[PDB]
């Protein structure tokens, strides 16, 4: 299930897969506190399209020169292509949350990141504030802590799996530093 | 009922108050027209008496009524005044189609589109246009029926081929103004034996006279045609064409197989595994009302709905011509078959038990409801 | 068929708009006028074969002449298919009641009746004498309430001016 | 055509019966909504012509491929005929609230209309979004839930005409699906 | 009355299926939350020929080689086919949201797909891309969160219905990929 | 159209042959049958209500599923039709009884009559029963064997005419089947 | 003009016969209906200054634009050729409820208006501003009856139909 899980990712080919309610009680047996992981990835997923339109639009308020004439966020093929570089982080750091590990998140995204940003004039010290923003609001959501959107939960301490996408989130910004 | 003589009624045209009726009736057309020398002589209202006067309007304009003795007094009304000289055989048959003997069985019974072309059928002799068509079918939206009927007879083109005095029939006048107003003429007049009230549904000429192309068949025109103008080509060359067709024109076999929507569909052992071609392409037709408690929710299983060819004209020809720039950058030798495409993990949710999540990887575009 | 609402559904159609305040207005008057004649149809329903079998026969007390032989009555069941042909008028009077209109009894039994009677010889006076035997006999405390006697005599003599 | 007072006569003429007490008071129970039924086509051409502005707009504000030229309702003329196109569609089924059945709008309005939108060019799949409209519009106004527009009357239940009115309009969909 | 329901949809000698007024909450009674599931059916197919189209546009804005000259959504025949195929799709898996079951999805729909679509040379990477955006149409109009349209409901929770659509339409992508 | 002095100079017509005297006494002897083929067209048309109307009561009292409600000849307006029906098909072989050859019916009464009476719903081994009867009725006159009208002709040989109105209503059968 | 009779009464004209059942029974609709629409004539005419007046200067109040010179407003006489615009409108309302039908409203308020106000510059939807303005102002307590209100609000909305 979980190298089935494999065979979606690394195809290179659009494919998709779920899993049974049968298949499911191996799922979490398999994996520790799965209850919390598998309502931790949908505490995020839910709101990633508010996720990456916020942090995105954070980068901006903090860094105006993207929105001047020749910056890199000014017209909107460069603007619809920078939500969709946001989306794509948050998709493979939630496969990761949902795996558990960060193998998945280093060789099908991050190994070759830093080879083509330079080579596309992506700013990485401007990518890297918007990732933080990234890091600072799932931490938000996946503690209940949203001041917008607060979501029902069985209650219950969550606050290993916020410093396990802390330390993914970090990943992604050390691999483009 | 209105003065013995009366060329023109209801003035829409000013000089018909001065107008004398035509003290004789008018010529025919001055093209060469081969076909009209095969054809029965046309028959007006100073060469034939009034046995044979009712009969031909009865087979022109009523189409085949058979109206009986005790049916249609509007008629015997108009018809005692037609033998009194009261008004013309031109006003005659705007009497005969006001009268609701022509509605109660051409105009309640057939449909909105198949009144026109009848219309045309009996008081023209011939099938219009689709130009034609739209230009009366909102005279049965605004103005209703009465004036609807006063667009074919107070109209020159009435005047010029029949005028005051000659009964309507199939003018076959050789120099057409199109080549499909011949033929689409000639299908609509049928021969003997035939009648209007049995095909309440036309629906082969209610779809040749709609799109301006598709032109209809041959061996339905080939049918009316005349005698020593059809033969050595019906015996049994295009007779099981013709006897095919007839079984299709009667009862009506809709045309939407072979005539017009025209889908190249993949041949039956191309899929196979979601098979027995009878139900190939069949959906649930699912419609809810939710409104008391007399409110039902019919699932019904649709038919084989096609693709409708120009649903998908306007979509992917019309609009998607996005079709911009895309260069996209090309930098991403290591995105190795798919670059922009998040896990995408989407929980179904967790309804506490039996119940469960699967993942499925997918390239992702931000939308235009999106950044900005 | 030709009813009261075919009446004016058509007339607004030939007219081509929608149902007017005069259209709406016609219809309020079948709330007036079924309670009477709705009753006259399950009086005639429930009791349809002994109008026509003491009426039928009246036809033939009256006309004595056509049970000869050479003739439209020859033998026993011809006139067994002379109850059987008023049977079919006695239920469009039913089928008219229940209408509001004259509409069933056109296109059903009218229609088409000069040609049929005249080829056959079946002679239309012997007809309406059963008719109108059926017509004279209605009377208010027996029958049907009195209204109700009013529209279904009303319908038979328009049989007997339709054949005559 | 055939009433709702003629349409049990045709089912007895094919049996050669006699219309009895068993199905009369079927009968005189359509006419105990007598005025029930005589206010509800009243508060349909009330607002008829509101009714299909909305609901053309409607189908143009969802669907707004029609109005890019090469589309159907493109140009001025063939917005004219579809303004007049659902038009239709509402005073036939107005007739059918009056007749009580759907046999006026069957052999007239239905009867052919399939092939026409086809021969045209209609797209048929908008038809049916054009038609849905005034399907839960009809059901807005005879159940007199209509917001902007409140009708008074005498009060009651008036739900089985709600479901007439609502199985005849998808039978026009059906007929032209 | 869900097996006069499971016929009539796998093709069997009925014409169609209609439920009445008494049999409508003896459905209701049936299925679990029978107020609610009614209502989501209800949201999909008033809007089922505006979402086929924006899905098919979401996949061809995506990949516009499709519309290219050697693509599967060139010549018009084809693309009036994959408008079909579309809303095959979307009204099979609303009847398996009112059912409640995918078992007529499986048996009907999707056995050989995959055997079909590799047939026909249809691609399977813009094949998903087509359910992807039905899964998030589906999901949006349920919780009543669509952009445009808002729907007036009895007001309340509907997601473990919008969890209940994205179970089935991951069955599609598990049986087209 | 056509009679029968025409028919053999379209048969010329197609070899461009001067009609002469190897078949002009084939034609001779048509005219030596004038007179006992305009006798027998004169004894057609002299009891000629009386020929149908026991023709068509003929068929009915043989079959009397016409009669019974749903038949074909149920009602009054039907009965009046089928009296005239039959009438003109008296009517036509009459008149090619006076033509010599089955040309003025063939496009006149034959051209259109096989899909007339299939869409009204004419049961058409009916009407094979129907004009048999008046094929052993008009050759039971012109034989001068009806039963019970006996009319005087010089004496003589009339056969020949037996089997050339037996060869019309034939033809007349065969178009309607 | 176009009324219940004139329906009926030309329908069995054209088909060319004789007053039937059907035509009989919908005029016996009009003993029903008019002690419910003459006595809202008796109200409108016993009223119709007042409901000209402060109910045509309310077109006024939702378009004060159309008292801008150079518009179909521009001195005091041509507001005052505008009250009698609209009062011919509520003659017709009252010469339609005496009626029963839609008939006087057809030939003499409706049939050519599209071509007057067209040519002239003169906004439709101002006329019903106007017009509907006094169809929401209806109530039973006050006004009239309970049934009345309902027809004469069943006449005005068919004038909001026909001009928009
Ligand atoms: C009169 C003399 C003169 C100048 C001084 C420059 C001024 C200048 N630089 C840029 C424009 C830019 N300048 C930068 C440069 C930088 N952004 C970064 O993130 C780096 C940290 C930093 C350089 C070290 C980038 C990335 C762009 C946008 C690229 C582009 O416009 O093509 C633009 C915008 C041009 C446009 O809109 O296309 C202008 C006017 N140009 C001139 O003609
Ligand atoms: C200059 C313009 C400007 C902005 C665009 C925002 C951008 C922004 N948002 C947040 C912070 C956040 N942003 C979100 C995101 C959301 N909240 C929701 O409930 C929705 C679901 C979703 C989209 C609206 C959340 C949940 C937080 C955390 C809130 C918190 O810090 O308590 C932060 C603090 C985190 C950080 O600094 O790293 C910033 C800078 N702030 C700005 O000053
Ligand atoms: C099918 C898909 C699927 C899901 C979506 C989840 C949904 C889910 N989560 C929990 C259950 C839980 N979920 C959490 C997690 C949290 N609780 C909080 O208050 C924090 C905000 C958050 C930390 C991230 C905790 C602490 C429990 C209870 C302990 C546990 O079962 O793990 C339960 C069990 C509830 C019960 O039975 O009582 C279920 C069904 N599990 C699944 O199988
Ligand atoms: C719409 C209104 C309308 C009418 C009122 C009548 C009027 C009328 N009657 C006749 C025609 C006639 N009307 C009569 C009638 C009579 N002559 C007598 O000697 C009697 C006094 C009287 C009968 C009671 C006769 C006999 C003819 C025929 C004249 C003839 O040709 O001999 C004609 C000429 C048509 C025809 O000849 O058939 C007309 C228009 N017809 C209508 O359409
Ligand atoms: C007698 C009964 C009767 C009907 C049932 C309708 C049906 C109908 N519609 C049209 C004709 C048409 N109908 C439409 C309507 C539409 N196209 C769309 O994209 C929308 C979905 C829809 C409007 C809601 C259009 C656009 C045309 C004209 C096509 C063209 O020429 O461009 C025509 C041909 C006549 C004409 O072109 O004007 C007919 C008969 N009209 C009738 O008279
Ligand atoms: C004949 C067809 C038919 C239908 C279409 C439904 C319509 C329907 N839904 C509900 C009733 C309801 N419907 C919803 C559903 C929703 N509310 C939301 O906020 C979400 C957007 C949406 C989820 C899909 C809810 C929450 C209730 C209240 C009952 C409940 O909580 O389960 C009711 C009962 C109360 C009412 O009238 O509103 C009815 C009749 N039922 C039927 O019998
Ligand atoms: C497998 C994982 C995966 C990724 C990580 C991304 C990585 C990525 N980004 C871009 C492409 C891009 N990425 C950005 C993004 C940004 N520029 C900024 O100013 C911001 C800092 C940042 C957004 C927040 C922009 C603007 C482009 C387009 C550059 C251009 O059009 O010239 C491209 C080129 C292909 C294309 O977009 O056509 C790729 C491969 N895509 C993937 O498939
Ligand atoms: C460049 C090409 C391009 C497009 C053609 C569109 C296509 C498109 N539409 C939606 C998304 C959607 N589409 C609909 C559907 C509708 N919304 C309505 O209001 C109507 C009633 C109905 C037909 C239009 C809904 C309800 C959503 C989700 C919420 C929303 O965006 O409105 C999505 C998001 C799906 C997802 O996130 O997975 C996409 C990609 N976007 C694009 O980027
Ligand atoms: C629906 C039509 C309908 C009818 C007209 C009667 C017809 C009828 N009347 C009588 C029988 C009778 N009918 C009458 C007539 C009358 N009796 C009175 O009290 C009135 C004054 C007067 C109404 C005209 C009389 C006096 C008899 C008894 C003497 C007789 O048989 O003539 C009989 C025989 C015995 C019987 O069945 O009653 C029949 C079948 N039945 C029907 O079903
Ligand atoms: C010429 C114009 C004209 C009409 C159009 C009708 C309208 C009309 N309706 C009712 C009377 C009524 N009408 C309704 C109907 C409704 N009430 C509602 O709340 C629903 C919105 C609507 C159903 C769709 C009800 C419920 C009654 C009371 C019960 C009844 O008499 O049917 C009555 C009084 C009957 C009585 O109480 O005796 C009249 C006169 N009559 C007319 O004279
Ligand atoms: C994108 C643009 C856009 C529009 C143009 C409208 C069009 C529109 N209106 C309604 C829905 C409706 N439309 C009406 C119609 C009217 N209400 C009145 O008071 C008047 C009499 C009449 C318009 C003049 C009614 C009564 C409803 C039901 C909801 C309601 O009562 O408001 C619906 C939903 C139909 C359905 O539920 O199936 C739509 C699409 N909505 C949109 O989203
Ligand atoms: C039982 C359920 C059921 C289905 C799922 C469909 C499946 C299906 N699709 C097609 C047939 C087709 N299907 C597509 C569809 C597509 N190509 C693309 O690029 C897109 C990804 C996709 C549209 C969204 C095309 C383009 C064809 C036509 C193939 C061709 O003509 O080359 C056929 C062949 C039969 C025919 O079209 O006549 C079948 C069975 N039909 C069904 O009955
Ligand atoms: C306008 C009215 C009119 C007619 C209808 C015909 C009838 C007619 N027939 C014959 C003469 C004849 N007619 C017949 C015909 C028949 N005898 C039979 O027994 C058969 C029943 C029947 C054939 C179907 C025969 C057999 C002769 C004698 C031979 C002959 O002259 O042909 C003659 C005399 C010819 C002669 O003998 O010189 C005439 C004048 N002529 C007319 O002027
Ligand atoms: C022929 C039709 C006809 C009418 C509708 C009225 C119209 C009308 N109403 C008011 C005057 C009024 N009209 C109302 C409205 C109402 N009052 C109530 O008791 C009900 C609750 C509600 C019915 C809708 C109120 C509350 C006033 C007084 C406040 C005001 O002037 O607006 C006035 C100004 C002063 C007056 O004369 O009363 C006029 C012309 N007159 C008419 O001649």
């Amino acid at each position: 299930m979980l190298d089935a899980f494999s065979r979606v990712v690394v195809n290179s080919d659009a494919k998709a897969a779920y899993v049974g309610g049968s298949d499911l009680q191996a799922l979490k047996s398999f994996i520790a506190d799965g209850n919390k992981r598998l309502d931790a990835v949908n505490s995020i997923v839910s709101n990633a399209s508010c996720m990456v339109s916020d942090a995105v639009s954070g980068m901006i308020c903090e860094n105006p020169g993207l929105i001047s004439p020749g910056g890199n966020c000014y017209t909107n093929r460069r603007m619809a292509a920078c939500l969709r570089d946001g989306e794509i982080i948050l998709r493979y750091v939630s496969y990761a949350l949902l795996a558990g590990d960060a193998s998945v998140l280093e060789d099908r995204c991050l190994n070759g990141l830093k080879e083509t940003y330079i080579a596309l004039g992506v700013p990485t010290n401007s990518s890297i504030r918007a990732v933080s923003i990234m890091k600072a609001q799932a931490v938000a959501f996946i503690t209940n802590t949203a001041t917008e959107r607060k979501m029902s939960f069985a209650a219950g301490d969550c606050t290993s799996l916020a410093s396990e996408v802390a330390s993914y989130f970090d990943r992604v910004g050390a691999a483009i530093s | 009922l209105t003065l013995p003589g009366t060329a023109e009624t209801n003035l829409a045209v000013p000089s018909n108050a001065v107008r004398k009726v035509q003290p004789y009736p008018i010529a025919k057309p001055p093209s060469y027209s081969s076909v009209d020398s095969l054809r029965p002589a046309r028959v007006s209202r100073m060469d034939a008496d009034w046995a044979t006067i009712y009969e031909q309007v009865r087979r022109q304009v009523m189409g085949n009524a058979y109206v009986m003795e005790g049916e249609a007094p509007d008629i015997d009304v108009a018809f005692s005044q037609l033998k009194g000289g009261n008004l013309t055989v031109r006003e005659f048959v705007r009497a005969v189609g006001k009268s609701a003997s022509y509605r109660t069985r051409f105009m309640e019974a057939k449909s909105s589109y198949n009144f026109v072309l009848l219309n045309f059928k009996h008081f023209l002799g011939r099938a219009p246009t689709q130009e034609e068509v739209s230009t009366h079918i909102q005279i049965l939206a605004t103005s209703g029926l009465e004036a609807e009927i006063d667009s074919y007879i107070d109209s020159d083109e009435y005047k010029a081929l029949f005028g005051d005095h000659v009964v309507p029939y199939v003018v076959y006048r050789g120099t057409y103004l199109s080549s499909e107003r011949f033929n689409r003429m000639v299908k609509a007049n049928p021969g003997g034996a035939t009648s209007d009230k049995a095909k309440s549904n036309l629906n082969m000429i209610a779809t040749v006279a709609a799109d301006l192309p598709t032109d209809a068949i041959d061996v339905m025109r080939g049918l009316p045609s005349p005698i020593t103008s059809e033969t050595l080509a019906f015996g049994t060359a295009y007779y099981w064409a013709k006897v095919e067709k007839e079984a299709s024109e009667g009862r009506s076999a809709s045309p939407i197989g072979e005539k017009i929507g025209k889908f190249d569909h993949a041949p039956i052992s191309t899929y196979t595994s979601l098979c027995s071609y009878d139900k190939v392409n069949k959906a649930p037709q699912i419609s809810v009302t939710n409104v008391g408690s007399d409110e039902h929710s019919y699932v019904s299983v649709t038919s084989k709905y096609i693709a409708p060819d120009m649903a998908a004209a306007a979509q992917m020809l019309a609009d998607c011509q996005k079709y911009k720039a895309g260069g996209n950058a090309p930098t991403g030798k290591w995105m190795k078959y798919y670059p922009g495409t998040t896990v995408n993990m989407a929980p179904y949710i967790s309804l506490n038990d039996t119940g469960s999540d699967s993942s499925r990887t997918v390239s992702v575009t931000l939308d235009k409801v999106k950044i900005s | 068929m030709k009813s009261v609402i075919t009446t004016v559904v058509s007339a607004a159609d030939a007219a081509g708009r929608f149902p007017s305040n005069s259209d709406l207005e016609s219809i309020q008057g079948n709330i007036q006028r079924s309670a009477a004649r709705l009753e006259a149809a399950e009086k005639l329903a429930g009791n349809h074969e002994a109008v026509v079998k003491e009426a039928g026969d009246a036809c033939f007390a009256k006309y004595a002449y056509l049970k000869n032989p050479g003739e439209a009555g020859e033998n026993q069941e011809k006139i067994n298919k002379c109850y059987r042909d008023v049977d079919h008028y006695m239920r469009l009077v039913n089928y008219c009641l229940v209408v509001g209109g004259t509409g069933p009894l056109d296109e059903w039994g009218i229609a088409g009746a000069r040609e049929v009677y005249r080829t056959l010889n079946l002679p239309t006076s012997a007809y309406v004498a059963s008719i109108a035997y059926t017509r004279d006999r209605l009377c208010v405390p027996r029958d049907m309430s009195a209204q109700a006697g009013v529209e279904f005599s009303a319908y038979l003599d328009y049989l007997i001016n339709a054949l005559s």
